[PDB]
């Protein structure tokens, strides 16, 4: 397995693990789940309600000492109830390291803002907003950031169509670009690429 | 069943909030086609402004009505401050699109559509 | 010394660290005594601000002090220091001692589903 | 605004600008849901033309309680020296 | 590891005063700038005359698509629809059914060249070397509708750069 | 490179360097247009005997994450990593 298999890191994997245990046990009241990924990358599953309290703890701790925030992210996974998961990225220059915060939230129950923490999260979460539709309370400025300025609808979520409902065009008689029902020259082809067989036994889910 | 609350623990501050975005934009239509040299009246304004209220007035829950106040609110702050341009605004009124057949008989000379 | 520059912008230099160190670790430990005994944020804290105290209290000097903190230059360590102590005092008002607030749902955290 | 005759005169013939509601059957002590049949935004547009017309505003407290004429005369009246 | 730039502290004695300060009243270092940019007036531009000379490119180069043959005139596609498969832009349409003698042949293939993003997935997905990007590069149109390309035009194109992709595949597939 | 001494000359004064050592414009010094044919190599895999997938197979030994605390003494803290050591001036060219 030398020339063309990734090697393995343990030693990391290791000091994740008890950095991990470290965190679960220091905050019992917020931390669901806590993971170590074979790539050595640690992932804390925390209840949405402790948000600020597990990323000033993540800041603010001598043996944590996460200055940075590299990303913030929704992800949308509509068979769950909850189902936009939130993901704080984090680095500290200090101990060369990086961590992930994970939380939960559905369409219409908001999320405590991490402006008060990190400044990166003011475009960040206004970008969720825009995004995912997901609101956030005690914000600053929110409003939306990347989409048409009458733009209907969250586009990252996954019921909304890859063609949204509109378009633009120019018309003579108005005088002006208007927005019509949206019809396509060529239909965008659906693709049904997925193998009918197997492909990795170690993430077999058990029957019903 | 219990829910976390947006800014309505029930439905009666949600009524107020709904009220004051209306008596806002309602302030506002004047303004609005005066700044953009709209081709509408001010009447037409105030009264896309009551159809959007109306068709949007069928909803009982106070979170869901607690978005769409913040919704609205986002639209008239980004009217008041020239973000919008006159093509945005105007896009509130269908002029250059058909008008679509609505009984049994047109629809079923026109295609397959129900 | 008597460093011109710690090299980071907006950082100014201590004249005095030894004493300003001394006062944060002790005004740390005060602020950890409200901590109940049996919480593991008191008892990690208590045990890495009384480690970082004696190593500040057995060296006179500061270059060998910064060698042997692991922090950087010692203005930095006073920085973590105060940031420590704002940690301490907004976990004495949150109190994340206490019980999980609420379980997950049953496919929370199942990744793929 | 110093006389109460004069505050309902201008009370209502303001109502009377009103387009969407008839002259005839508007009197004193009308109500607005039941008796014009005015929706609850017709009742918004007909406070804001109150504070339009008499230089004052009305906050969303007290305006929710104007559903006749006379108690739009009564309340302007307490806010107000007359 | 690491190294600092703008860390130099400036001498305080007479000479490098006295410097400083010429410098500052006889404008030195724009003199400085002034003649270089006269030094590079005197060079030879590197201005090419085209359309008369025309700038190096390379045996891959990714230009327009066109339809190969085989060395008996029988085209090379067989219809296998992989470059449509994998076209990332999906700018290709294809169409078959058995012809006359049986042959499993393209009725229709259609490439959209606004749609495409002229990444050579299409080239290199190929197995019989039917599709290729060739290296014509000067095919602007006036008209939107003439960059829509369908099986004769990829036919007329390879048809008219044969003897030019022929030479540039022989020269290229031993790197492939 | 086919400018006059003089002009030369001058060229090199009001730039301040020897232009001439280090000319931006290419010539004949570059490599060919036409090269003879390669011959690739081959990967460590283009084996006939002791050559099993089974044994080199890297998408089938990644393992799903190791869950560590899950909610269905007296040991030391733990930083997530040893602390970063201090970088050391460039002996090269340390600007100082
Ligand atoms: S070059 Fe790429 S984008 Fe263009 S037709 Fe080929 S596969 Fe599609
Ligand atoms: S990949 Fe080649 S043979 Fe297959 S359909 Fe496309 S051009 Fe034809």
């Amino acid at each position: 397995t030398r020339p063309t298999v990734r090697p393995r890191n343990d030693v990391a994997h290791k000091q994740l693990s008890a950095f991990g245990e470290y965190v679960a046990e220091i905050l019992p009241k917020y931390v669901q789940q806590v993971q170590v990924s074979c790539f050595s990358e640690l992932e804390i599953c925390i209840h949405p309600d402790g948000v600020i309290p597990v990323l000033t703890f993540l800041r603010d701790h001598s043996n944590a000492q996460f200055k940075s925030l590299a990303d913030l992210t929704a992800v949308d996974i509509p068979t769950r109830q909850n189902r936009f998961e939130i993901v704080y990225n984090l680095l500290s220059l200090r101990f060369n390291s990086r961590i992930r915060v994970k939380t939960y939230t559905d369409e219409l129950t908001p999320v405590e803002s991490s402006v008060s923490v990190y400044k990166a999260a003011n475009w960040y979460e206004r970008e969720i907003w825009d995004m995912f539709g997901v609101f956030f309370a005690n914000h600053p400025d929110l409003r939306r950031i990347l989409t048409d300025y009458g733009f209907e609808g969250h586009p990252f979520r996954k019921d909304f169509p890859l063609s949204g409902y509109v378009e633009l065009r120019y018309d003579d008689e108005v005088k002006r670009v208007v927005a019509e029902p949206v019809e396509l020259a060529q239909e965008f082809r659906k693709f049904d690429l997925n193998s009918p067989w197997e492909a990795f036994p170690a993430y077999r889910q058990p029957p019903e | 069943t219990s829910v976390k609350p947006i800014f309505s623990r029930d439905m009666n501050e949600a009524k107020r909030r709904v009220r004051e975005l209306y008596r806002a934009w309602y302030r506002e239509v004047p303004n609005t086609v005066h700044l953009f040299q709209l081709d509408i009246s001010v009447k037409q304004g105030r009264d896309k402004v009551r159809e959007m209220f109306k068709k949007n007035a069928h909803v009982t829950d106070p979170r869901v009505v607690d978005l769409l106040v913040i919704k609205g609110k986002m639209e008239l702050e980004e009217t008041i401050n020239v973000w919008k341009q006159r093509t945005h605004v105007m896009r509130f009124f269908h002029e250059t699109e058909a008008p679509r057949p609505k009984d049994f008989l047109s629809k079923f000379y026109v295609g397959h559509d129900p | 010394l008597l460093k011109k520059t710690t090299g980071l912008v907006g950082l100014a230099v201590c004249e005095t660290p030894h004493e300003r160190l001394k006062i944060l670790y002790t005004k740390i430990l005060d602020v950890l005594g409200h901590i109940p005994k049996n919480a593991a944020y008191r008892k990690y804290t208590e045990q890495i601000t009384n480690e970082k105290l004696s190593i500040v209290k057995a060296e006179p000097d500061v270059k060998k002090l910064e060698e042997q903190l692991q922090g950087g230059q010692i203005e930095e360590v006073i920085l973590q220091a105060e940031n420590e102590l704002s940690l301490a005092r907004k976990m004495i008002q949150w109190k994340p001692w206490e019980p999980l607030v609420e379980e997950p749902p049953a496919s929370q955290w199942k990744w793929p589903i | 605004p110093l006389t109460l005759e004069g505050i309902k005169d201008r009370v209502l013939y303001v109502l009377k600008l009103y387009d969407k509601i008839d002259p005839e059957k508007l009197s004193v002590n009308s109500h607005f849901m039941k008796d014009l049949g005015l929706d609850s935004l017709d009742q918004v547009e007909i406070i804001m033309a109150m504070e339009d017309e008499f230089g004052f505003e009305i906050p969303d407290i007290d305006a929710e309680k104007l559903m006749c004429p006379q108690e739009i005369v009564d309340y302007i009246a307490d806010k107000k020296d007359v | 590891t690491y190294k600092y730039v703008n860390l130099r502290e400036p001498s305080m004695d007479m000479k490098s005063v006295t410097d400083r300060a010429a410098q500052t009243l006889l404008w030195t270092e724009l003199i400085r700038g002034l003649g270089m940019t006269l030094s590079y007036l005197f060079r030879e531009p590197a201005t090419i005359n085209y359309p008369f000379e025309k700038g190096p490119l390379s045996p891959r180069f990714r230009g327009e698509h066109a339809l190969r043959r085989y060395p008996s005139g029988e085209e090379r596609c067989i219809a296998c629809k992989l470059c449509e498969a994998v076209c990332p832009a999906q700018a290709i349409t294809i169409e078959a059914e058995p012809r006359a003698d049986g042959s499993r042949r393209t009725t229709r293939y259609d490439i959209d060249m606004t749609k495409c993003i002229y990444c050579g997935f299409c080239q290199e997905a190929c197995p019989v070397d039917a599709i290729v990007e060739g290296p014509n590069f000067e095919f602007s149109t006036e008209t939107h509708e003439e960059l829509l390309y369908n099986k004769e035009k990829l036919l007329n194109n390879g048809d008219k750069w044969e003897a030019e992709i022929a030479a540039n595949i022989q020269a290229d597939y031993l790197y492939r | 490179a086919s400018a006059t001494r003089l002009i030369q000359g001058l060229r090199n004064w009001a730039s301040g360097r020897d232009l001439q050592a280090k000319l931006q414009l290419r010539y004949q010094e570059i490599s060919k247009r036409t090269q003879p044919p390669p011959k690739l190599p081959v990967g460590p895999s283009h084996r006939l005997s002791n050559n099993y997938y089974c044994a080199r197979d890297g998408r089938r030994e990644a393992m799903p994450p190791s869950i560590v605390m899950s909610s269905q003494s007296e040991k030391k803290a733990v930083s997530p990593a040893p602390p970063i050591k201090r970088w050391e001036l460039s002996q090269d060219e340390p600007y100082l």
